[PDB]
């Protein structure tokens, strides 16, 4: 797998107090990041099925 | 070793199935709902809250009830589209199941639930009861 | 708006029906 | 500010005024009744009360309709024909004030009440109904 | 009252059998 599938991570985990539509009373939190994955060379592995 | 929590937290019946039941909620400062289920049921039935006052004509009995105005919490997304507040349990619940609710403000001395349109021949099953936590007198 | 917490009542036992694979060894 | 007491003390119809109902015990450690008048009564109510242990069919269907015995405190001292703790509901009660009913001993997981004979045309407008105070999952 | 005490004379032994894990036709 070294070689067979790899991930990409673009910006790490962020979590901030979403300013805008929190009250005195009220507060609100919006978070997010940035990561994906692809395949490479699919013929590096097999599949065991039925 | 079970106290007497008739007293203290005590319980009243909501909806039986065939009629609402207007309760008082003056001496209680906090309150909530109880749902239970006594058969499988065919829709997510729906219910309508509706809070009266008392009754100029004699305050003891209630008066008429008027739909409650539910304030939506800060990030409630989808809010009440007029039905100011109303209730609805999700279909494929079944016995032995209770389920919790409660109304974030109220407006009056007496709660009511009634069942909403379209929800009324499988509400016949549901049976609903209040629980009250005050004492302040 | 209302929410519906249930935490329900009663509790079902599973029951299993755990493998330990078939004897065989014949392919034909 | 109501907490959301439906979870941390629900309560379940017990005694509607037409027909009882087998409510779990089980699930918690302490329970109490909560009494209701719904109109003017006559001769004081009598109610007996009931217990249930898992049906030998469903691990979970109350079973027979067995009576709960009567134990006494330590000046009960005052003791019925039989064991069998019962209750009478004392006439001459508004529908403004509730009876806080609760036994001490339990046996079995479904308490339930029935009208005693000579009583059931008034325990009509009688409303019963329980509610526990533990979690104990 | 009446302490009874109650204990034989004879006693015949305790004939009793040895299960074994028996046959294994090894599921099918």
């Amino acid at each position: 797998w070294k070689t067979a599938f790899y991930a990409v991570e673009k910006r790490p985990m962020f979590f901030e107090q979403y300013e805008g539509g929190s009250s005195a009373w009220c507060v609100k939190y919006q978070f997010g990041a940035e990561d994906g994955g692809f395949v490479g060379c699919c013929e590096h592995g097999r599949i065991l099925q039925i | 070793m079970n106290f007497n929590v008739g007293v203290d937290f005590p319980s009243f019946i909501a909806w039986d199935g065939e009629e609402s039941f207007p309760v008082k909620v003056d001496g209680f400062n906090q309150f909530g709902f109880t749902f239970k289920t006594i058969a499988a049921l065919t829709a997510a039935t729906t219910f309508n809250i509706f809070y009266h006052e008392p009754s100029d004509a004699d305050p003891c009995v209630p008066g008429p009830a008027i739909r409650v105005p539910e304030v939506p919490f800060c990030d409630t997304v989808l809010l009440s589209e007029d039905g100011l507040a109303a209730v609805t349990l999700p279909e494929t619940v079944t016995p032995d199941s209770f389920c919790a609710g409660t109304v974030p403000c109220m407006n009056g001395q007496w709660i009511s639930i009634a069942p909403a349109t379209g929800s009324e021949t499988n509400a016949a099953n549901v049976q609903i009861t209040v629980t009250m936590k005050g004492a302040t007198r | 708006m209302v929410k519906l917490n249930c935490r329900p009542l009663c509790q079902a036992p599973t029951a299993s029906r755990l493998v330990s694979p078939p004897c065989f060894i014949c392919r034909g």
